[PDB]
Parts: structure tokens; C-alpha cells; sequence
């Protein structure tokens, strides 16, 4: 078996009209972004001892 | 001359007090102060808009 996980977060807080201007907008907003990924696996292997 | 304590009544001064109540709100404020004829007037705007 195994388990797989993934997650993504984005967020913005800005000034109602200025934080959207094409190049100047970056002066009127804070931007946050995060991404995570995880993976777990379990294996098994038997063998008969042939002396 | 009537009241005793006089530095400024910042809370008794304001007529309309409806400020945007948040921690990330942005504002801007304009003033006209004479102090010769006495007149004073203040005006501040504040806003916020976020998304997630």
C-alpha cells in the first residue's frame, strides 16, 4: 500500500483598485504562495531458505 | 476656555467615524487647518480587498 498527498495555497491582499494595475500594481499588494507534496510506499519480499 | 484638560479630544473631534476595521486596511487623509480663523477639517478614506 501507499499514501499520496498534494496541496496548494494562494493568497493576496491589496488596495481595492490600484493592486490590479499592470506593472505598478506590485506596489499595492501582498502575495503569498505555498505548495507541498508527500508520498509513502510499503514493499515486502519473502524467500525460502534452500540450505 | 471651559474644559480643563486640553491636549486634543481626538475622539470627541470626529463627526463621522466609520473606519474600515481590519489589520491590513490602507488609508489616506487630507486636512485643511487655519488656526487663525479657527477652522479645521479632516477627511480620511480606508479600504481593503483580499482573495484566497
Amino acid at each position: 500500500g501507499g499514501i499520496f498527498q498534494h496541496s496548494i495555497n494562494n493568497s493576496v491582499d491589496k488596495v481595492p483598485l490600484l493592486g490590479d494595475l499592470p506593472v505598478l500594481g506590485a506596489l499595492f499588494r501582498r502575495t503569498y504562495e505555498q505548495m507541498g507534496k508527500s508520498e509513502l510506499l510499503i514493499f515486502v519480499t519473502p524467500k525460502v531458505v534452500i540450505q | 476656555g471651559l474644559l480643563a484638560d486640553d491636549e486634543f479630544p481626538v475622539d470627541e473631534f470626529l463627526n463621522v467615524n466609520l473606519a474600515s476595521t481590519s489589520a491590513n486596511a490602507s488609508s489616506i487623509a487630507f486636512q485643511v487647518a487655519k488656526l487663525g480663523s479657527g477652522t479645521l477639517l479632516d477627511l480620511e478614506l480606508s479600504a481593503l480587498q483580499n482573495e484566497s
